[PDB]
């Protein structure tokens, strides 16, 4: 991995290092070859994983992961620009240093072997990421948002350090490919209940789990731009990620401790849903429908099947970009009229037509329209869910029909109508925009032609 | 506030409009127009005006009891099929002001005298509202209706966004 | 009597 | 929908109002005030109102209709909604 | 441009069912003002209109001539056959 | 235009449609009076239907009735 | 039904245009006349639609009517299946009474022109597929079942009674 | 008229006639005339139920 | 066979043709209503060249052209079924839509969109297509949405009437 | 029609069953009886491909009207007469089920008035 | 009722400034101003072939605008599906699955020369 970590820290002397006028162009466009050499990890084998070093590896898990989040970082620079074009050139550089920061970070994350090497890197992200949502967050509840995006990770991810540590001390070994290899089972015992919560809670509050989710509305709203696109389009794919990986230590005991959190998301995603039908604000009802989908992937890790590995893997990528889209989409609105709120512009198709077609994409792929990714990430939850049992559909379908109804709400009550009279400065939208949006959106489709290098290692 | 000259003249010609839904033929309708018409001219001279509030409550009630229940609506009225077809294309002039140059240069003339406009817009701006300032009380205005123009040169106080509207049929 | 067709700008 | 003109839209105008038998024909000019001039009541201007609608096909709100004294004044009403200029 | 508009006075209730409206209201003490207005729909072109059936069978006659053609084209091929 | 617009009067018509709505309502019923000819059991009987109760009881195999 | 169902829109399209958007029936009248073609066109497609014989729709309408009437079957659904098909007609009579005959009700300045070849053509394709589509698709299909064709004269002339009550 | 003090978190927000957008005059010069609402008025709490897309509580003939 | 199947396909190509060409490569706006038109009339008749075989003898056969996706025992594979209701029902669309759209062509003459529309009614068709054609339930599934949103993009064509949103 | 007022609206004893008829022996008061002659054979419908709803006592005039059909095209006008030979056999076929449908019923009849009469001797 | 004396002379003037304005969004007669137009050699034949009219030239344009349509829009699809087909598709197994043909009695197999033995003789019904 160190053809990837080395090149993303020289990001950082590039741009400390560049004529004041380039700092953009040049962590773009090194940010863009970064992301073009990540397709070697595409070497994936049907049986072994793809096994580096004693520090890191790649499976067909972490793989698409890490080509989205090197992916992420020259969309992020773009989407940040304008709005930072009046701060002065040390806080500008210190903005993308922290950008840079979080894509080292991430990317080690993804391919640590031992699980306390993706703690400490788990945890890491934390720092940049809350000083991007403070120090560069519009308004006055950034402040509270950092308190509650930190403390509700921090309370979750303490249980989950002294769990890992009594693993190794057990086990020996923390290294994944050792434990597939040395996993015992669980006894069903009080002590064991709450070792199987502490290895869990702590992802259980990235994804996030219905109750346990007030800290995303608030982050993803305060966060500037590139924030929220790294919060929804990566940072909650961690919890998945790690769910993911300890899962194989938790066995049996998952058959019945997933119950009380399987309920939760199964009734939280149509709460969640519902919710998003009556919010007032465009980035709240945006960071709503995270919740939603996210749900569908808690349920999909805890009942274990390998058509459900292979629909979460699907849904965390897919919705990885289509959440980042919607922010993007939603931000660019912003940055006309400088307003959260959903129904103060409005018949936006009028003033811009080419906009309106990267809503209308971004729309129908959140409603999952087949057979775009995140219909197929869907649907293969729907199914093995189904197994689990019948019943199910009728919450799995609920859903289908509320997220449908809010994706479209979102699109008629913005694009559609009589444009607002006195909103006079709504000008032509940028090249930047329109690239911006289709940097999401075709990579998105195209993935349509070849979904097996999406669908993980259970494929 | 409605005057009850006002709520019984809305009434006869809803009355009238529900009539013509119901009986649809031409001469049909003739005839039972000037049987309503008769009703309503029955009362025309009623100088008791509790009474006359008293008929035209009685006259409410046996019109919602009669009213057809799909009545017919002028296409482009408020309900109408075409009501509101035309919205997606009405665009403000103001998005003149963003079209790129090599666009402009297409419309030479209409662009010049565009530029008229908005200089006589800029040079009235400080009249109209001088104008509302003095004729306005101290409290501040008890109705929306707006003045005319006193002097020569002058033009109606806030005019632009009535003047400039998008044509009703504007493609 | 061609008239003039008020239209967002197209060029961008 | 062949396009209107002020002229046009006058000789429709008077050309009802010429249909009604309550007008005399001859008295009948675009600046005769339908009351003071041609002496009819406010229940006669509302059938008035209401048959220049169906000569035209689109309604006029009670609040714009009953300010709709003369021919003259219905003649600019009907203009101004449907973006007649010449 | 102007269209011309036909003489108005050439609109009259006489020979339309529009008269028997004006003298079942006289029975009533009652008269239509508006008669004249809709005479134009029950003259000219428009004063005659088929009948339901009539309508149901527009082109019977030539439909049916060419039937009876038919036939007997037909019941002459068979013959020569 | 070709057909100027007329007020309060019956439209201008070309021949050209009232010849073509002519031919094809006069084909339509050539067509009915046709199939009707050769195809009349299509809507009246394909196979006369027979009435049970005039069956014998030999030939449904009905015994005497003390047996 | 794709084809005499698609003429019946495209007829009233034709209407709809000619009286300026105009969609209320009670507005219309007196079109027999003014709109030969699209009168022709209206006339072939209800005919077709309520099963008058040979054209179109009775190729498939009659053959349902009678399989349904000669099957083990709810009966309930089976009554109101035919008391659906009288209200086909009474419907069908609806639209043609009041756009077509009578006097005309729509305003003065008429502008009614049905003279677009594209208009003419595109109608004309779908007359004649309302006519002869159904035979010709009756006769050149395999049979996959058994018709059922021995029924009680009264089962046999259902559909076509109920249409003419 | 503020909601009732109970603990639902109305504060003193005026609770308005529960009536849909769609029951205003259309014929007025609406400042947002697609929502029929003019700038500064107090909007209902429940407005994005209320718009004309949505719940209709206009009086029916039955 | 090899006409058979060749011929099949052809007719849905050909219809995706002038959706590609909207990649302004070719095109031309003034023309497009007639291109498209043009387009499906003939569709119609390659789709006539299959339905005459399938009636003279019977012929169907499926084609499984595409290998998709496989999920360990569930291979999902492109895959068109020739059958009876996809051989009378093809021809029967396309002739019908080929008379909507000529009609289309007079209707709506005088909207500034027109040529938007006519890739909406093309796009409508395609998905329709791909419904009745397909021979596996998730590409069925795909026609199956394919028509609901363009059905919801045509139904609320006069997006600034708030009826038609609705 | 008359015969479901019968049986609903009156005396369902003496009324056959359509889904438990026949209830009878096939020879009661049928001295030899014989089988119905099937021409086709089984390989030859297999062969034909006859959907399994037309394989029944008709389908030698169904295989024939198929075979003329394919070797008339493109007159789809012919083999009218190979079409009504294969409506008449269905036709035939149909009136033997009215028949077991009748016999049936009057067997209802012939077994009550022995009940009455073998009660009236008691 | 009627407007009042104000409301009658704001509407006037109102009503002079919105037709001044109407009458000055009417096009010019050079409007559009369009670029350099590029034009093609093959457009350069038929605006001198048409002009003159007729019916029967007419009907080359035609003819010639439908021939280019056939081998763009079906005959190179046509060619690129069947070789597609040919020897991409049909080269692998079960892509392509007719259903086999039936088989009636007195036909004659192609590929083998067997003869499907005529079926038994009918007992003649009354028709
Ligand atoms: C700490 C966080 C809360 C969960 C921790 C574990 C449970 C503590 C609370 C219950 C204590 C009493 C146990 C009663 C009992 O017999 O066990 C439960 C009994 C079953 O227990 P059991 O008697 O079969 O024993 C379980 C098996 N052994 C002992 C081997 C581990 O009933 C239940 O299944 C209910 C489960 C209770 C939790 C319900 C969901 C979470 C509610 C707490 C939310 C906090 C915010
Ligand atoms: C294992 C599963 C885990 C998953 C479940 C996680 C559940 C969520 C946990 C939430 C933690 C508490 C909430 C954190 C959100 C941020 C808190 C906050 O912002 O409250 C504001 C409050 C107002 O005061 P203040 O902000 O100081 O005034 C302005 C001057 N700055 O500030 C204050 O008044 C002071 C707040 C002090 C609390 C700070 C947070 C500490 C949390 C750990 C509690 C420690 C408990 C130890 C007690 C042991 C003995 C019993
Ligand atoms: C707020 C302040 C209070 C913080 C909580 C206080 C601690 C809660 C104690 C939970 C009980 C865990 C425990 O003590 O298990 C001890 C057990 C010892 O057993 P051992 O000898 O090591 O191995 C043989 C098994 N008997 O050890 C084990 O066998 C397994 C221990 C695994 C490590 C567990 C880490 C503690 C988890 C506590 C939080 C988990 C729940 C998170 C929140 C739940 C949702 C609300
Ligand atoms: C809103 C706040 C958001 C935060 C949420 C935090 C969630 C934490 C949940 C912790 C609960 C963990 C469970 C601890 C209880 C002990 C578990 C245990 O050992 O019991 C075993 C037994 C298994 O039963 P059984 O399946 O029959 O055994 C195998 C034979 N088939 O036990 C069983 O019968 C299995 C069933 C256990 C689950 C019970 C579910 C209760 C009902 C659903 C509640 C949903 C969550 C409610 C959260 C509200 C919080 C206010
Ligand atoms: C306007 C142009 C149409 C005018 C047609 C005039 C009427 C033609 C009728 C011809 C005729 O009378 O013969 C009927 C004939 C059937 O033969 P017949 O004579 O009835 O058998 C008895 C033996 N003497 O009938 C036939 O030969 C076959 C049916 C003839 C009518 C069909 C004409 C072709 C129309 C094709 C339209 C297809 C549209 C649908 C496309 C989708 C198909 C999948
Ligand atoms: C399902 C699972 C439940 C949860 C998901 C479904 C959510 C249903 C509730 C909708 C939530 C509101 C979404 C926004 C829609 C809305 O508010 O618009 C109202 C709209 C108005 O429509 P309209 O009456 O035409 O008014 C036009 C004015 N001129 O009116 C509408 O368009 C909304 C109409 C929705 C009504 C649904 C009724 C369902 C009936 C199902 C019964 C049949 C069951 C299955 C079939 C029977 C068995 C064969
Ligand atoms: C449930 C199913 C749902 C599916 C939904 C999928 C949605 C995505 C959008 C649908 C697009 C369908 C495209 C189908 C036609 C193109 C097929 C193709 O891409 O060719 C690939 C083919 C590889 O062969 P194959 O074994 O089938 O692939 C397995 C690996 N996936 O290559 C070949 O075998 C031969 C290729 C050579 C062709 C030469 C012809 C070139 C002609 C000149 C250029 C024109
Ligand atoms: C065949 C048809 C003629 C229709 C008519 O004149 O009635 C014409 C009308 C416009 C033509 C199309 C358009 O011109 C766009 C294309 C451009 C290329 O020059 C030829 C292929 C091309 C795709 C066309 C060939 C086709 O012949 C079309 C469709
Ligand atoms: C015996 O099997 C009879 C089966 C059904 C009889 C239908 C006869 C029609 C009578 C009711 C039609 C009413 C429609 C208005």
């Amino acid at each position: 991995m160190l053809k990837y970590i080395i090149p993303t820290i020289m990001l950082m002397p590039l741009t400390w290092l560049s004529k004041n006028n380039m700092i953009w162009v040049n962590s773009t466009a090194h940010s863009l070859l970064i992301s073009f050499t990540s397709l070697l990890l595409m070497n994936q084998f049907g049986d072994n994983s793809l096994n580096f070093s004693l520090l890191f590896f790649s499976d067909s898990l972490s793989t698409p992961l890490l080509i989205l989040t090197m992916w992420l970082l020259p969309l992020m620079l773009m989407a940040s620009q304008h709005h930072l074009s009046k701060e002065n050139l040390t806080r500008k550089k210190l903005f993308i240093t922290m950008l840079i920061s979080l894509q080292l970070f991430l990317i080690m994350t993804f391919t640590a072997m031992e699980l306390i090497l993706f703690y400490i890197l788990f945890e890491a992200t934390l720092v940049p990421t809350l000083i991007i949502i403070t120090r560069w967050g519009n308004q006055t509840e950034r402040l509270n948002a950092g308190l509650y995006f930190l403390f509700y990770t921090l309370a979750g991810s303490l249980p989950l350090l002294v769990a890992l540590i009594y693993i190794q001390n057990t086990v020996g070994s923390l290294n994944f490919l050792m434990l597939q290899y040395w996993v015992q089972p669980v006894h069903n015992s009080w002590s064991n209940v709450f070792m199987w919560l502490a290895c869990m809670m702590a992802f259980m509050v990235k994804m996030p789990l219905y109750g346990l989710h007030l800290w995303l509305p608030k982050a993803h709203v305060e966060a500037p731009i590139a924030g929220s696109m790294v919060l929804a389009a990566v940072l909650l794919k961690l919890g998945g990620y790690g769910m993911l990986r300890i899962t194989l230590i938790l066995n049996p005991m998952t058959d019945f401790m997933a119950y009380p959190f399987i309920m939760l998301s199964l009734w939280g995603m149509i709460m969640t849903s519902s919710i998003c039908l009556r919010q007032t604000d465009l980035k709240s009802l945006i960071a709503y429908s995270s919740v939603s989908h996210m749900a569908l992937v808690i349920v999909a890790i805890l009942i274990q099947t390998p058509w459900s590995y292979m629909g979460a893997t699907a849904l965390m990528i897919a919705h990885g970009l289509t959440s980042s889209m919607l922010f993007c989409l939603a931000n660019s609105n912003y940055e006309r009229i400088h307003s959260r709120t959903m129904i103060l512009a409005r018949g936006l198709q009028t003033l811009l037509p080419l906009m309106a077609t990267w809503w209308l994409l971004a729309s129908l792929t959140n409603l999952a329209l087949p057979p775009t990714i995140n219909l197929i990430g869907e649907l293969f939850v729907v199914m093995s869910t189904f197994s689990w049992s019948n019943i199910t559909i009728i919450l799995m379908g609920v859903n289908m029909v509320i997220t449908a109804l809010y994706s479209l709400y979102m699109l008629i009550m913005t694009q559609r109508g009589k444009y607002t009279y006195h909103i006079n400065n709504i000008s032509p939208s940028f090249t930047r925009e329109n690239a911006l949006m289709s940097l999401h959106i075709l990579p998105l489709l195209l993935l349509t032609l070849n979904p097996k290098i999406i669908l993980g290692p259970l494929y | 506030y409605l005057t009850h000259q006002q709520k019984v003249l809305r009434l006869y010609k809803r009355a009238l409009r529900h009539l013509e839904s119901w009986c649809i033929h031409r001469d049909k309708y003739r005839y039972f127009a000037c049987l309503l018409r008769a009703r309503f001219d029955e009362h025309k001279n009623e100088k008791d005006m509790v009474k006359a509030t008293q008929l035209l409550r009685e006259a409410e009630e046996e019109f919602w009891h009669g009213q057809h229940p799909q009545p017919y609506i002028f296409p482009e009225s408020p309900g109408g099929t075409s009501y509101e077809r035309y919205e997606c294309y009405k665009v403000p002039e103001w998005c003149l002001d963003d079209w790129h140059p090599s666009e402009k240069a297409m419309y030479p003339d209409y662009f010049a005298k565009r530029e008229q406009w908005k200089k006589l817009r800029r040079e009235s701006w400080e009249r109209e509202v001088k104008q509302l300032q003095e004729e306005t009380p101290v409290g501040g205005p008890r109705t929306e209706a707006l003045p005319p123009a006193r002097k020569q040169g002058d033009l109606p106080p806030l005019w632009w966004h009535i003047v400039t509207r998008p044509r009703e049929r504007p493609m | 009597k061609r008239l003039f067709i008020i239209k967002p700008s197209g060029f961008y | 929908a062949p396009p209107l003109t002020l002229e046009g839209i006058k000789d429709r105008v008077l050309y009802v109002l010429k249909l009604y038998d309550k007008i005399d024909p001859e008295k009948l000019s675009v600046n005769s005030h339908f009351m003071k001039d041609l002496g009819l009541d406010s229940l006669d201007q509302v059938e008035i109102i209401m048959a220049m609608e169906d000569e035209f096909g689109f309604e006029i709100p009670d609040i714009d209709a009953e300010k709709l004294m003369c021919p003259q004044e219905i003649v600019d009403y009907i203009a101004d909604k449907k973006d007649v200029y010449e | 441009s102007k269209m011309e508009l036909p003489d108005y006075k050439q609109w009259k209730i006489e020979g339309t069912p529009l008269e028997t409206v004006q003298e079942k209201l006289a029975a009533r003490g009652l008269r239509d003002p508006w008669g004249r207005n809709e005479a134009w729909r029950y003259m000219g072109g428009f004063a005659n209109n088929v009948s339901f059936v009539g309508a149901l069978l527009k082109g019977f006659k030539w439909g049916f001539a060419a039937f009876v053609v038919a036939i007997g084209a037909e019941y002459y091929l068979e013959s020569q056959k | 235009a070709h057909i100027e617009p007329r007020y309060r009067q019956f439209p201008q018509l070309t021949r050209s449609q009232v010849i073509q709505a002519e031919f094809f309502s006069a084909t339509m019923w050539f067509w009915i009076l046709w199939r009707f000819w050769h195809d009349s059991d299509a809507v009246l009987g394909h196979f006369p239907y027979p009435d049970p109760s005039q069956w014998t009881d030999e030939e449904l195999g009905i015994p005497p009735d003390d047996e | 039904h794709a084809f005499f169902k698609a003429m019946l829109f495209m007829c009233s399209g034709s209407i709809i245009h000619s009286l300026n958007d105009e969609q209320d029936i009670r507005k219309m009248g007196g079109l027999f006349k003014a709109m030969p073609f699209t009168t022709t066109a209206l006339i072939v497609g209800s005919l077709a639609l309520t099963g008058m014989p040979f054209l179109t729709g009775f190729y498939s309408k009659d053959l349902i009517i009678e399989a349904a009437n000669t099957s083990y079957t709810n009966a309930w659904a089976l009554l109101m299946t035919l008391i659906a098909t009288s209200f086909t007609a009474i419907y069908s009579t609806r639209i043609i009474f009041f756009a077509l005959l009578g006097q005309p009700r729509f305003p003065t300045l008429v502008n009614i022109n049905e003279n677009n070849p594209l208009l003419i053509n595109s109608i004309k394709r779908l007359l004649i597929g309302s006519l002869f589509a159904g035979y010709i698709i009756s006769n050149n299909i395999p049979p996959t079942t058994i018709p059922q064709m021995t029924m009680p004269y009264y089962l046999k002339t259902t559909a076509l009674i109920v249409t003419i009550l | 008229e503020p909601y009732p003090d109970d603990g639902t978190g109305y504060g003193d927000y005026p609770k308005l006639p529960d009536r849909s957008q769609q029951e205003r005059d259309p014929w007025y010069d609406w400042d947002h005339p697609d929502l029929r609402l003019n700038w500064g008025e107090p909007m209902h709490w429940d407005l994005d139920m209320y718009i004309r897309n949505r719940v209709d509580t206009s009086p029916t003939p039955v | 066979m090899n006409m058979f199947s060749s011929l099949s396909l052809v007719t849905l190509l050909l219809l995706t043709m002038p959706i590609m060409m909207m990649s302004f490569n070719t095109y031309k706006p003034s023309n497009y209503p007639l291109y498209v038109k043009t387009a499906i009339s003939y569709a119609f008749i390659t789709s006539m060249i299959p339905t005459m075989m399938f009636i003279h003898s019977g012929q169907e056969l499926i084609i499984s052209n595409w290998h998709w996706l496989t999920i360990q025992t569930l291979k999902l594979s492109l895959s068109f079924k020739m059958d009876y209701f996809s051989m009378m029902f093809i021809p029967v669309a396309l002739f019908v839509t080929w008379s909507i759209m000529e009609f289309s062509m007079w209707y709506m003459y005088s909207d500034p969109n027109i040529n938007k529309f006519f890739k909406y009614l093309l796009l409508f068709l395609i998905t329709m297509l791909i419904l009745v054609t397909a021979n596996n339930l998730f590409q069925l599934f795909i026609g199956w949405e394919g028509v609901g949103i363009m059905s919801f993009l045509l139904i609320g064509w006069w997006y600034g009437r708030a009826d038609a949103n609705t | 029609g008359a015969h479901l007022a019968r049986r609903y609206l009156g005396d369902a004893s003496v009324e056959p069953d359509p889904l438990r008829m026949p209830t009878f022996p096939p020879d009661y008061g049928f001295p030899e009886r014989k089988e119905r002659e099937m021409v086709a054979t089984q390989q030859e419908m297999n062969d034909a491909q006859l959907v399994l709803q037309q394989r029944d006592y008709c389908a030698h005039y169904l295989i024939r009207f198929l075979k003329c059909k394919r070797d008339s095209f493109p007159n789809f006008l012919a083999c009218k007469h190979e079409r009504h030979d294969w409506d008449y056999c269905e036709h035939l076929d149909y009136v033997k089920r009215m028949k077991e449908f009748e016999r049936e019923r009057r067997l209802l009849q012939r077994k009550k008035r022995r009940e009455q009469r073998e009660a009236d001797m008691a | 009722s009627g407007y009042t004396p104000e409301e009658k002379l704001r509407l006037q003037q109102l009503r002079e400034l919105r037709r001044r304005w109407l009458k000055d969004q009417e096009l010019s007669p050079r409007e559009p101003v369009l670029p350099p137009q590029r034009v093609s050699p093959v457009e350069r034949f038929w605006n001198k072939f048409l002009q003159d009219g007729a019916l029967w030239k007419n009907v080359i344009y035609k003819t010639y605008r439908h021939s280019i349509f056939a081998f763009t829009h079906v005959l190179i699809p046509v060619w690129i599906i069947h070789y597609y087909l040919k020897y991409h598709v049909t080269t692998k197994p079960y892509t392509i699955v007719e259903k086999k043909p039936r088989i009636f009695p007195g036909d004659t197999i192609l590929e083998t020369g067997e003869v499907i033995p005529p079926m038994k003789e009918f007992p003649d019904q009354h028709h």
